[PDB]
């Protein structure tokens, strides 16, 4: 709401350094994270698995909302492909 | 009643980024009139169109305010590691300049509103990429509030924390 | 003289200011006077008289030691400002 000239103008081509992709990037990072919250599981207890499910299943809705505000930042009149 | 400031002269771009950082100075002192007058002084209506040069100062000072290491005051200068009074593994402390400098990009913010110069803010070219300002400066300020987290774990779990 | 009992991590320490003078003794005077209702900012001297203190000024070969007056003090006395 501060953030906001008029009502502010999504320019599409904008990276914040939490949206950052690669190996470095969030992405691969959450991944990985991801896998290793899975190679505990099944050595977790039943309390453990059940708190590893909520913190993961939170990440993702996050990194899930990140794509989304991406899309619909995105523009296609001409950036269609982007 | 009215109060305007000046910073350090380096650069032409530098200079008016400066004296633009002492109206925020005098915003932080309390004086709405002597920012509003510098504002007006450095920025005024001469037909609008777009130019990177308000967004690009703007952006140094919220760069600037973020990549800062500390060096003005003796610990600080000794921030730069020589510590005898420089940091040297202690929570609260960091946390208070942490605080500091939350409070110096929300007062900015306040600042540049209270101002007008949002909305003549614009998108600059960064890194080679175009940014909005204000997308700009969330960005940095949640930089900020995750250094802010971080200090708040080692507040609360310092050996697990901090090793 | 009160400071003096304390211990440090001399020539460069490796522990909080805040949290390691706690178990010193100095640290609980702090709190006795606050719970008499004395303020740490008024009537403990600024860091510039502290370094004026010699007898603070004889052990300054500790970094840590001089360093974490100086956090402990600044901390505190901002706790009661």
């Amino acid at each position: 709401s501060l953030y906001k000239n008029e009502s502010g103008i999504q320019e599409p081509e904008h990276v914040p350094w939490t949206a950052s992709s690669g190996t470095a990037g969030i992405r691969s990072v959450v991944t990985r994270q991801h896998g290793i919250i899975l190679k505990v599981y099944p050595q977790a207890d039943s309390g453990l698995r059940t708190i590893l499910i909520e913190q993961l299943a939170a990440l993702l809705n996050y990194l899930l909302d990140d794509y989304v505000t991406q899309l619909k930042s995105i523009d296609k009149l001409a950036n269609e492909e982007r | 009643a009215v109060v305007k400031d000046s910073r350090p002269d380096q650069i032409a771009h530098d200079d008016k980024t400066k004296h633009l950082k002492a109206a925020f100075l005098r915003y932080c002192r309390k004086d709405i009139l002597g920012a509003q007058s510098m504002v007006d002084s450095l920025f005024s209506d001469s037909d609008m169109e777009p130019d990177d040069e308000l967004d690009l100062a703007v952006n140094q000072i919220s760069v600037d305010l973020i990549d800062d290491y500390p060096a003005s005051d003796p610990r600080w200068a000794e921030s730069v590691p020589e510590e005898a009074a420089g940091f040297s593994n202690t929570s609260l402390i960091l946390l208070h300049q942490l605080e500091d400098k939350m409070k110096a990009h929300s007062f900015f913010v306040d600042f540049l509103h209270q101002v007008g110069l949002f909305s003549r803010l614009s998108t600059c070219q960064t890194k080679g990429m175009l940014v909005a300002t204000r997308l700009l400066l969330s960005e940095h300020a949640e930089k900020l509030s995750a250094a802010i987290v971080l200090k708040n774990h080692h507040a609360k779990l310092p050996v697990l924390v901090n090793s | 003289k009160a400071i003096k009992r304390d211990e440090w991590s001399a020539t460069d320490g490796k522990d909080d200011p805040i949290e390691a003078t706690k178990d010193s003794i100095f640290v609980k005077v702090l709190q006795n006077l606050l719970n008499k209702g004395i303020e740490l900012k008024g009537y403990l001297p600024k860091a510039e008289t502290l370094l004026q203190s010699e007898e603070l000024n004889s052990l300054k070969t500790n970094s840590y030691f001089e360093f974490s007056l100086k956090a402990n003090y600044e901390c505190y006395m901002k706790m009661q400002s």
